[PDB]
């Protein structure tokens, strides 16, 4: 249950914008294929 | 008195496991009065009950309506009769000076009310046998929404089955009188819902009546806008919203009692569209069972809430939220889907101007300063405008400069909100495809589902 | 004569045996019940009214009499049959704290909190039998919230020029009362009733720094405040409370379970704002399947897979709905996902291959891979929230919202059917960091409440 | 035909 129980008295990736991915690989596969056809 | 039994007491359980160890002995306690905070609308059909005097008194009123031809004499005759009626009904305990109030008016309009509206000449042409009749027809008159001080008598309120009969008459005979009858229908439908509240009744008749009235409201919204007949959009949406709140409350109470309502998903979907940007309805819909949440109508409404959401929506008192879609393109695609229920589309036509404004507002921010004016043909297809005159009027309302009568200079849009300060709102509009779909069906079929 | 002995204690502020928990005082209540049997209601009132040293307070005397009535007639074999006595006494007890100068109020404060915990648990059990007791849903707990709300309204701060630093008992339990009330409103499925409680909390507080309250009461308040914000789709507002509540917690197995409760909301809330957790420090609070589950969604969002995000939400639909997370995730996750998908496109197209103009047809091909099936496509002939929102045809709309949210620095040319970005190799100039952009556009209420 | 920033309008 979401209610707290009684108890009387960094977490975050600093940079995930800066790894292989199957979806990413297919994406640049489409990106390169679009480049040749145009 | 409180509920003492064997099954309920065993089910709830004891306060402690072994009271006799502590020195307690089982005592036969007297029955104690039910506390104030445990006092408990009716959810099941009840057989109609009418007091013999009330039945006899009402029959005299009908007889006098037939006999007395003078309008004022008949009204004064029923006035003194009503004064006698109230004290007698008070003495019988059937009306307050709690009582489970039961309506006993078997006409669509109380006989006393018919004579009163004859004197005040507030009888509609729809409520008369012939247009020039001096008397309101007993089989055609509809009770108005009560606007009083004394509690309504049983003879003033129609019972649930008569209320269903009244709505059936409206559906069968009065839908085609729109848009001329919108004031009449709006008031009469409000009275039908008022009678249910008077009896505190939430049975199947209340569900059926509220559901079809909501459907009639959605039909009215499109008919009045398409016909360009002046009406209060606010009053139509308020009652439509109130009937949806009532339906949600009955759906909740029925669920708590272990029953089901076959049409709940359809009207949960409508309620999701009454306040399209209110997070409250997103919260409430998530609490509902899976088969309601996953119903196609609810899913369709949830899609519309997502596409309409906008992080730039500007209105006093509205809190902007993060990462909203502003998917105006998807909105107009969904608007044209043949799987879109027609009445649902009528509800969503209320936001056409708002969605269009913020589409142009958002697109203009992506244009650099040198960009040429956007051709109307592009915007008309992107925003599904009905004709060239509509987009011209739209740009004029928002002071968007028009170049050569066929292009819009989007950088001239200076407003950041769809609502202008010292101006009346833009004239409400509709979608041509939805109007064409209406012409391929009947009003009665739409309301009856 | 136990009844006379009990009244002597209560008249002098001794409330050792003043409780509804028979596990604590059942033996004395059993003796009290036997001795009180035979005296009618009038005589019990007379015992209290005529007792020496009894405070001349109507509400205090009403409270003592209701306890005597409770002791006389309590049926320990039936919680339901005794409930009216129990609930009546509890209301009388709380009414003894409404007046700030009521007799023995400071001694009554520990009793009221202790009895509140008892009555909340009992009201919850009784509510679960609403069908059998012919009561509306949450009727018992809503009655308790009504009583606790009136006590909350009676709490006022001392004057701005108070003669002493004393903290009265009502002020000491202010945040405790706030958390108890807001917990009830969430339980009875009316969490928006917290709005009055949240708004009037600080004005009633005599402490002028929120951190002066007990840390455990601070954490639960932020947890409930964050959930209230999230129910209003105010993601950044919720995140600040969720993040601050969890960090304070890091500074019992109940504490570990409480940390899990924050994480269930902090993780999706941070993800919407383009923030991802480090799974390492979160291991003591989360089971491995929970980490794996969010990591899959993390994968879809990070690399711009719209279909993966939709399918992940579809898989998790039921438990997300139970926490009111499905709708907010379904609505506000795509734009983060779209940004990452567009960022990868620009990285190859612009920063690598030098093309600052992006044709809409290129984006449509990219969007077709990311979105996949839509409501119109064959094979999905019924609309769902998972196939009815996103369509690869709406290239300009996707770009426009990304620009309007500040996530994409670009210009749109609808007549040319192309998108123009700045000529550069630095991708962060075209696609700025997500969390900074969102939080700048939607600043949150400060983590420092006051 | 080049990128012109409109952050003032966006923000």
């Amino acid at each position: 249950d979401d209610e707290f129980e009684d108890f009387p008295i960094n977490i975050w990736e600093e940079n995930w914008d800066d790894v292989d991915d199957d979806f990413t690989n297919e994406l640049k596969a489409e990106l390169d294929r679009y480049k040749r056809e145009n | 008195y409180m509920i003492n039994d064997a099954k309920t007491i065993q089910l709830v359980g004891p306060l402690i496991s072994s009271p006799d160890n502590l020195g307690f002995q089982k005592r036969s306690h007297k029955a104690r009065e039910l506390p104030r905070f445990l006092i408990n609308p009716q959810l099941e059909k009840r057989a109609f009950v009418q007091d013999p005097w009330d039945k006899a008194n009402q029959e005299k009123m009908i007889s006098l309506e037939e006999s007395i031809d003078d309008l004022n004499e008949l009204y004064e005759t029923l006035k003194k009769m009503r004064n006698t009626e109230r004290s007698i009904m008070e003495e019988k305990g059937l009306v307050d000076k709690a009582i489970v109030f039961q309506g006993t008016c078997l006409d669509m309009c109380p006989t006393f009310e018919r004579s009163r509206r004859n004197v005040e000449y507030t009888v509609y042409s729809y409520e008369k046998n012939q247009p020039n009749d001096k008397k309101a027809s007993r089989t055609k008159a509809l009770k108005v929404f009560a606007r009083p001080a004394a509690p309504p008598l049983p003879s003033d309120v129609r019972p649930p089955h008569i209320l269903v009969k009244t709505l059936d008459y409206i559906v069968d005979n009065l839908l085609t009188t729109l848009p001329e009858s919108e004031g009449f229908l709006w008031d009469r439908m409000r009275s039908i819902r008022q009678d249910f509240t008077y009896q505190n009744y939430s049975g199947p008749e209340a569900v059926d009546c509220n559901e079809r009235i909501v459907r009639i409201h959605l039909l009215i919204l499109h008919i009045m806008v398409k016909s360009n007949v002046e009406f209060s959009l606010q009053q139509e949406l308020e009652q439509l919203h109130k009937s949806l709140i009532t339906l949600s409350e009955i759906y909740d109470d029925v669920r708590s009692s272990g029953g089901t309502c076959p049409n709940e998903a359809e009207f949960r979907a409508y309620a999701l569209l009454s306040k399209i940007r209110d997070p409250q309805y997103d919260e409430n819909i998530q609490r509902l069972p899976k088969h309601i949440f996953q119903d196609k109508l609810v899913q369709m409404a949830l899609c519309f809430r997502r596409v309409i959401s906008n992080s730039a929506y500007t209105e006093r008192g509205f809190v902007k939220t993060e990462n909203c879609l502003n998917f105006y393109a998807r909105f107009f695609q969904l608007m044209q889907s043949p799987s879109l229920p027609l009445l649902m589309g009528f509800f969503l036509q209320m936001h056409l101007t708002d969605i269009r404004f913020y589409a142009l507002r958002a697109l203009s921010h992506t244009l650099n300063k040198k960009h040429k004016p956007i051709p109307f043909i592009y915007l008309e297809n992107m925003l599904l405008f009905n004709n060239r005159q509509e987009i011209i009027e739209f740009c004029n309302y928002y002071s968007i400069e028009i170049i050569n009568g066929d292009a819009a200079d989007l950088k001239t849009l200076q407003h950041y909100s769809h609502k202008l300060s010292e101006t009346q709102p833009l004239k409400k509009t509709y979608l041509t495809c939805l109007e064409r779909r209406l012409q391929k069906t009947t009003y009665k079929g739409l309301i009856n589902g | 004569d136990m009844a006379n002995q009990l009244l002597d204690e209560l008249a002098h502020g001794n409330f050792s045996h003043l409780t509804l928990n028979l596990s604590q005082n059942g033996r004395e209540i059993a003796i009290l019940q036997k001795q009180l049997t035979g005296f009618d209601d009038k005589q019990l009132e007379t015992f209290v009214e005529q007792h020496p040293a009894m405070p001349n307070d109507t509400r205090f005397k009403i409270m003592c009499t209701s306890f005597l009535n409770y002791a006389r007639d309590v049926d320990p074999w039936s919680a339901w049959s005794s409930s009216d006595l129990i609930f009546e006494f509890y209301q009388c007890l709380i009414n003894c704290l409404i007046n700030d100068n009521a007799p023995h109020i400071e001694m009554l404060i520990p009793v009221a909190t202790r009895e509140t915990e008892f009555i909340i648990n009992l009201a919850g059990k009784l509510d679960s039998f609403h069908l059998q007791l012919h009561t509306r849903s949450h009727q018992f707990l809503s009655h308790i919230s009504s009583i606790l709300s009136r006590l909350f309204n009676s709490i006022k701060p001392p004057r701005g020029n108070a003669s002493s630093t004393n903290i009265p008992g009502k002020q000491r339990i202010l945040l405790y009362l706030v958390n108890k009330l807001n917990n009830i409103y969430f339980r009875i499925e009316s969490p928006q009733l917290c709005s009055n409680i949240f708004k009037n909390f600080q004005p009633k507080s005599m402490l002028a720094h929120f951190n002066e309250y007990q840390l455990d009461q601070q954490i639960e308040y932020r947890y409930l405040l964050g959930r209230y914000y999230l129910l209003n789709s105010q993601v950044h507002n919720a995140f600040v409370q969720f993040n601050e509540a969890f960090q304070s917690l890091l500074n019992n197995q109940a504490i570990t379970r409480n940390g899990t409760r924050i994480l269930n909301y902090m993780i999706p809330t941070g993800l919407i704002l383009g923030k991802m957790v480090k799974w390492g420090p979160l291991r003591p609070f989360l089971s491995q399947e929970t980490i794996d589950n969010w990591s899959v969604l993390y994968k879809h969002v990070r690399y711009g897979n719209i279909q993966g995000v939709s399918l992940w939400l579809r898989q998790n639909e039921r438990h997300l709905c139970a926490r009111q997370l499905l709708i907010v995730l379904l609505e506000k996750l795509p734009m983060v996902t779209y940004r990452n998908l567009i960022k990868t496109v620009i990285k190859s197209w612009t920063t690598e291959w030098g093309q600052n103009k992006l044709p809409y047809s290129l984006i449509e091909r990219v969007l077709q891979l990311s979105i996949g099936p839509t409501f119109e496509d064959p094979g999905a002939q019924e609309i769902t929230i998972y196939n009815g929102i996103h369509s690869p045809k709406n290239v300009e709309n996707v770009l426009v919202t990304l620009i309007n949210l500040g996530l994409l620095r670009a210009n749109c040319f609808p007549q040319l059917q192309l998108c123009v970005v700045k000529k550069t190799t630095m991708i962060q100039e075209i696609v700025p960091p997500v969390n900074e952009r969102i939080t700048k556009m939607f600043p949150a209420h400060s983590h420092v409440l006051w | 035909l080049e990128y012109s920033d409109n952050e003032q309008e966006i923000q």
